[PDB]
């Protein structure tokens, strides 16, 4: 069916919307996909149109081959534009349309549109007659059943065609002879429609306005009823809405559920879509379920939940009210499915899988919320306990697949991502992502090997380096300073408390209007680019911070002070124990904030695809000039540096040029300064740890300023750079905190202590004890200087052992902790079961735990490949993806070139309907569908084969040439080694990255996944048998989100409300949620044939479960637009993994404490801490800073809004579920 | 409209089978 022209057909109508279906058939009637059509008449052309329409209104302001010859995305692009105008123009009617397009219109049109017009197809020319019954099912028409009154139908019943026509009398007869198949649904012409207020993207005006005007501005994006004529009207409703909805919370659903969710059988299934409810008046104190009730807490820990963001405990109430509510409906699910299953077989008793956590989960929080006696807590006689993840007891209980239960008798369900059951088993069956990690060896481990003794240069880096836990030596006055190990943790711990305040600061920022009201300008990752950017502009330039709004602001505050307060402890390293200490900062006498200078691999790549290096470097060192000679200060200080570099009184300007050619250097004609986080994943020979990249991408110059290259088009070395402090804070925190500590703690410099403990590992060759004493030490360089890398899994066992202490100490927010994660884990299991059910190959082949066939491993060693080789050249920026995407449409191009006015790309950017309706999904849907493509086209090309895309049209549809797809092909042979198997390797890794042509690899995949995967509004059985594992998979999923769009509480919602975010927010947390369920399942089968054919069927069953492919979701979610990343907000210390005397001391000592810390009330919303506050803060997480970086994390696995989680229960009931089986 | 037809249609021909039926029993 496909004829090579699929994506133009579907971006001509994605602009100038109107019918894909009704472009493509007017293709097939007037050409029958040839470009240039013989006809006797004389037109030719792929619409087949010379006559005057042409010329016509499409050209004549650029040099037009026209009646001659048409560009074929031109051709369809206006053949396009005069449909709509002709659809449009006969009001919806595509039949009119289609006669006047086949027709004309005028000479012997308009007769013919007029006899249409009054029914009389008599009238009607012939030919014109049988294009409207050919054209019937793909156009939409009220004169359809006209002109169907004036067949490969599936057969009803019997056989077919001639037995249910010429006969069948009965009713079934007439209604397969009334039938009419369609063929035309699209999903966003019939099912979501995008109504004014929705695709409207606010002008500046109308920012302001809202802003000022709207209390919440979540408000505007519900249209109830019909629309309202202008955005005041808007916000007047707005705000009588929240009025209204804040008045009704005191009664409403909160206050409702508040006692009894499960104790009381609510069903939430039986709900209206409780839009305005966010969970506010909902304290959860079931009557019955509370025995014992203490008004007065036992300490002044526990209390309430020790949270230290503002706005605690009423994110975490709609937390908890969304996870009530979408439990006790997936256990109504779960019990609805099992009668209906019990229906078929009565003797299946099937399992709930949600009753027991709901009901737990309501014991522990009318307790928590009545301060006593946890009536979930299991009698703890007869246990003998036994089994440790993490020094922490647990029992196995036989009535409860996996659910372990604890020391104090709470029991923690299957799927709950901290238990150590679950834990510890997917540490033991993990697919093909078990690393190296930090498992070598921990500060206490080295301490204990190190300073031990036998050399005295060994103890004496020992001792600088490391702290003894408990030692026989219990040196008396070992060193009054501070040790690089707990500098390193206080680093960490002061790191992850601004982190903390970052996330809550952005989260508010990138929930203002500009990005959460209006249509969707862009994705969510990059909201968050460029308020970050615009932090960090603001930063450099503060004439921008008053164009920031008040959140970004304090966003940029808190960014500023962070940045500061590492610069001044760089500078000044001394500040710690050690004097000898001296400013590893590498260019003071520059006083400014220095938000790291990182630039963007492929920001470089495209500035050398023209200009390849020469000209990018005069580029970088003439807009640094141009900052020279602009600002004085840039001057006097680049003049002062030069100055005592060459000992001359005076700097000739050949010196600045000739200095900032020498630092434009490294930034062209080297990765070093990129973002190149593969070469720092590499840990051999301590290479890397000298020479810091975030230091020596410092230069005295401004990268403000723009210079014009040689084709007038303006580059300034700020374009290059990477902002969004996502990738970029937490790498420069961790080098320079290890370089901090290093310092700190010896006089020394990275670079010395590197070659010091080379001299004594060169020295003690020979010992066997101390060559391990010397590599445990190189392993605590490793550590501090952050080359480690800790893995996810370290961010739920640091949960679980934090947890247990809580529990321990904190009752409220113990209870509150197990609360949030038996919810995740809830949530998750409740995705995996859904899509389960839903999604057919992962059900029919990967969630299996059968092993799959010879060639479906081929095709997921290639979808594994596929996102490998995506991870390495996939642009980190999210601004460069956004304008790569939007800028090959035609309208950029066209305004580009002909257009007098400048216009803007991402202003005449066409835009699928799935990335303005439904944002984050196809974002998701993107990423899934790319990777799936790059493994097609990797897989075909070591094979051999030739791929679909290989063909002129969809290789049109991306900037990519003849040339460059062949450019393609031969990088593809050049770097990717075929294995004996389907397995698929790298040469190099670093040098394919490095590859000009990978770039043009990774736009052809990019662009024909969207084109032919993401950008059509039809899902179909043929289009999934296409592509490869991850193509049908993704494909599977858009078929699950169109098919949950209409199911019947999504539509009744969407059209009592209209609101695309909300049913967006559900959906892309569905297929995160299932995508990384899905990547899990493939890696699984894969590691499965890794193994010999014994061991598959035990580790496919053992690896392939509910609960193994839940904790998989949860651990490897994307959550692509995070302010920082999961493992940041909490993230054990990398080395520290794991009698009254000292008691007595530690009493003594922190009994006499008087910093402002113990002295102040501790700040609402923003701790800023400077140097004396990084210095004086403890080494160990406070209870306080543990449990808001959980509920922060947790923030983005548990959604907040109650609305979004009824959402998606209502998706997963239309959906189904599996309900295990048997026990 | 093509209901309209359909069953019309149908409906003739099933009259035409029920006289004919009716008229044969008597």
């Amino acid at each position: 069916v496909p004829s090579d022209y699929d994506g133009l057909f579907q971006k001509a109508a994605d602009a100038n919307g109107v019918s894909y279906d009704l472009l493509r058939k007017v293709a097939w009637t007037e050409s029958r996909f040839v470009p240039t059509a013989k006809s006797k008449t004389g037109p030719l052309g792929m619409m087949q149109f010379t006559k005057a329409t042409a010329k016509a209104l499409g050209l004549r302001v650029t040099d037009g081959p026209d009646d001659d010859r048409l560009n074929p995305e031109l051709a369809i692009n206006a053949a396009a534009k005069q449909l709509a105008g002709l659809v449009g123009k006969f009001d919806g009617d595509e039949l009119k349309a289609a006669l006047a397009y086949n027709q004309g219109e005028g000479r012997l049109g308009n007769p013919q549109l007029e006899a249409y017009s009054k029914g009389d197809f008599a009238s009607i020319s012939e030919e014109g007659r049988n294009y409207m019954r050919n054209l019937l099912d793909v156009a939409k028409s009220p004169m359809a059943g006209q002109l169907e009154t004036f067949n490969s139908r599936s057969t009803f019943f019997g056989f077919k065609n001639a037995a249910e026509a010429e006969l069948s009398n009965s009713v079934a007869g007439m209604a397969f002879r009334a039938g009419r198949l369609d063929n035309g649904f699209d999903v966003f012409k019939d099912t979501i429609t995008p109504t004014r207020w929705n695709s409207h993207i606010w002008t500046p005006e109308e920012l302001e306005k809202i802003r000022t005007e709207v209390k919440n501005p979540a408000y505007i994006n519900v249209v109830t009823g019909g629309s309202p004529e202008n955005l005041d009207d808007l916000i007047k409703l707005a705000n009588e809405n929240f009025e209204n909805d804040s008045r009704a919370a005191e009664a409403g659903l909160g206050a409702k559920l508040s006692a009894g969710i499960i104790g009381a059988g609510v069903d939430p299934l039986s709900y209206v879509p409780m839009v305005g409810v966010t969970g506010k008046g909902f304290k959860l104190i079931n009557k019955a379920l509370v025995v014992g009730a203490e008004s007065a807490a036992l300490n002044v820990a526990s209390e309430g939940l020790r949270t230290s963001v503002a706005g605690g405990d009423a994110d975490y109430a709609g937390a908890a009210l969304g996870g009530f509510v979408f439990g006790a409906g997936m256990s109504a699910i779960s019990d609805a499915v099992a009668a209906g299953l019990k229906r078929s077989k009565p003797e299946a008793e099937f399992d709930n899988e949600f009753i027991g956590p709901m009901m737990r989960l309501e014991a522990r929080e009318t307790a928590r919320n009545a301060n006593s006696a946890d009536l979930s807590r299991m009698n703890t006689e007869n246990m003998k306990f036994e089994g440790e993840h993490n020094g922490v007891p647990y029992e196995d209980l036989p009535t409860e697949r996996g659910a372990v239960v604890l020391h104090d008798g709470s029991v923690l369900s299957a799927s709950n991502p901290i238990n150590p059951k679950t834990l510890k088993e997917f540490s033991e069956v993990d697919p093909e992502k078990a690393a190296r990690g930090i498992k070598l060896a921990g500060f206490t481990e080295i301490g204990l090997k190190t300073l031990g003794s036998d050399d005295a240069d060994i103890r004496r880096v020992a001792i600088d380096l490391v702290r003894s836990p408990t030692g026989m030596q219990s040196g008396a006055s070992g060193k009054f300073g501070a040790t690089a190990s707990d500098i390193h943790e206080r680093l960490h711990g002061t790191d992850q408390r601004t982190y903390n305040d970052l996330y809550k600061a952005m989260s508010d920022a990138m929930k203002d209007p500009e990005f959460s009201t209006g249509g969707a300008k862009m994705s969510r990752e990059e909201t968050r680019y460029t308020i970050y950017r615009r932090a960090a502009l603001a930063i450099e330039r503060p004439e921008l911070q008053k164009a920031l709004t008040p959140s970004e602001r304090i966003v940029m505050d808190i960014i500023k002070r962070h940045f500061d307060t590492k610069r001044e402890l760089m500078e000044n390293p001394a500040i710690f124990g050690n004097t000898k200490a001296v400013s590893i900062f590498p260019e003071s006498r520059h006083k400014g904030t220095y938000v790291p200078h990182v630039y963007d691999r492929h920001a470089k790549a495209l500035m050398i695809q023209r200009y390849g290096a020469e000209g990018l470097q005069e580029g970088i060192a003439r807009s640094w000039m141009n900052s020279y000679v602009s600002r004085p200060e840039v001057k006097a200080r680049v003049d002062e540096m030069l100055k005592e570099l060459h000992g001359v009184k005076e700097v000739t300007p050949e010196m600045v040029e000739k200095y900032a050619m020498d630092k434009a250097y490294g930034i062209s004609h080297s990765d070093q300064f990129t973002n190149s986080s593969i070469i720092e994943e590499n840990i051999e020979g301590l290479v890397g740890i000298e020479n810091n990249s975030f230091l020596e991408a410092r230069n005295l110059f401004d990268s403000d300023l723009s210079i014009t290259m040689p084709d007038g088009q303006q580059f300034s070395v700020n374009d290059l750079r990477d902002f969004d402090m996502f990738r970029i804070m937490p790498a420069y925190d961790r080098r320079v905190n290890g370089d901090i500590a290093i310092m700190g703690s010896t006089g020394k410099t990275t670079k010395e202590l590197k070659d010091e403990i080379l001299a004594l590992k060169a020295k003690a060759e020979g010992d066997g004890k101390k060559t391990g004493e010397v590599h445990a030490l190189m392993d605590t360089v490793k550590i501090l200087t952050g080359r480690a890398r800790r893995n996810q899994d370290t961010v739920w066992e640091t949960s679980l052992r934090a947890i247990n202490d809580l529990g321990f100490f904190a009752k409220n927010a113990y209870m509150g902790a197990q609360n949030i994660t038996e919810i995740a884990g809830m949530i998750v299991t409740g995705n995996v079961r859904a899509l389960g059910h839903g999604i057919p190959i992962l059900r029919d082949t990967l969630y299996k735990s059968k092993p799959v066939s010879a060639k479906e491993l081929k095709e997921l060693h290639a979808s594994l490949f596929g996102k490998e080789v995506d991870q390495l050249i996939r642009p980190k920026r999210a601004d460069i993806v956004q304008r790569l995407r939007e800028a090959t449409d035609t309208g950029p191009a066209v305004a580009n070139i002909v257009g007098t006015l400048k216009y803007s790309t991402q202003e005449l950017a066409a835009r699928s309907p799935w990335t303005k309706l439904l944002n984050g999904t196809t974002n998701y849907l993107l990423d899934a569908a790319r990777q799936g493509m790059l493994g097609d086209v990797i897989s075909a090309t070591l094979t051999g084969k030739t791929t679909r895309w290989e063909k002129e049209g969809f290789l049109r549809g991306a900037s990519v040439t003849p040339e460059q797809m062949a450019g393609i092909k031969s990088l593809i042979k050049e770097h990717m080694v075929r294995g004996e198997d389907g397995k698929f390797t790298v040469k190099d890794k670093q040098a394919f990255s490095m590859d000009p042509r990978a770039m043009d690899l990774w736009r052809l995949a990019d662009k024909v996944a969207d084109e032919a995967m993401l950008r059509p509004h039809k899902v179909s059985l043929q289009d999934s048998h296409a592509f490869g594992a991850l193509g049908k998979m993704v494909m599977q999923f858009k078929s699950f989100t169109i098919k949950s769009l209409n199911s019947k509480f999504l539509r009744t919602f969407y059209d009592g409300y209209k609101n695309n975010r909300a049913i967006d927010a559900a959906l892309s947390i569905i297929t995160s949620m299932g995508l990384a369920g899905g990547f899990y399942a493939m890696a699984a089968h894969v590691k499965a044939y890794a193994l010999p054919k014994e061991k598959r069927k035990e580790y496919l069953e053992r690896a392939l479960d509910p609960t193994m492919i839940a904790h998989a979701a949860l651990s490897r979610s994307s959550q692509l637009g995070a302010p920082l990343a999961m493992v940041d907000l909490v993230g054990g210390v990398l080395g520290f993994e794991s009698t009254s005397r000292e008691v007595m001391g530690a009493m003594g000592s922190n009994l006499l404490e008087q910093m402002p810390s113990a002295g102040f009330v501790a700040n609402v919303g923003a701790t800023l801490m400077n140097a004396a506050g990084v210095v004086n803060s403890p080494n160990k997480a406070t209870e306080q800073d543990f449990m808001t970086g959980l509920m922060n994390s947790t923030k983005e696995l548990v959604p907040n809004d109650p609305l979004t989680q009824q959402l998606v229960l209502k998706i997963y009931e239309a959906n189904g579920v599996n309900l295990r089986e048997r026990r | 409209e093509l209901l309209s037809k359909v069953w019309s249609e149908n409906q003739k021909k099933l009259e035409e089978k029920a006289r004919e039926k009716a008229l044969a029993d008597v």
